[PDB]
């Protein structure tokens, strides 16, 4: 109900709205500049692959 | 490297 999830190519621009909250002009992965939309801050996400934190450890 | 993603507003503000 919060909006459909899509991958982001990049953040094109930023602004503050009338309510003093941050909005982000998003370039959507697979779409051009015409399809760029202003999204509220809480709509942005960082995704990560599941990792085995032990593989990363360095021995000597 | 972390993927960038976001929820799209419907209707949209261009």
């Amino acid at each position: 109900a919060s909006g459909d999830l899509y991958e982001v190519e990049r953040i094109v621009d930023k602004r503050k709205n009338k309510k003093g909250k941050w909005e982000y002009l998003i370039r959507w992965k697979g779409y051009g500049s015409t399809e760029d939309t202003w999204e509220p801050e809480h709509h942005l996400l960082h995704c990560e692959e599941f990792i085995d934190e032990f593989n990363g450890l360095h021995m000597s | 490297l972390a993927t960038k993603a976001a929820r799209k507003s419907a209707p949209a503000t261009y």
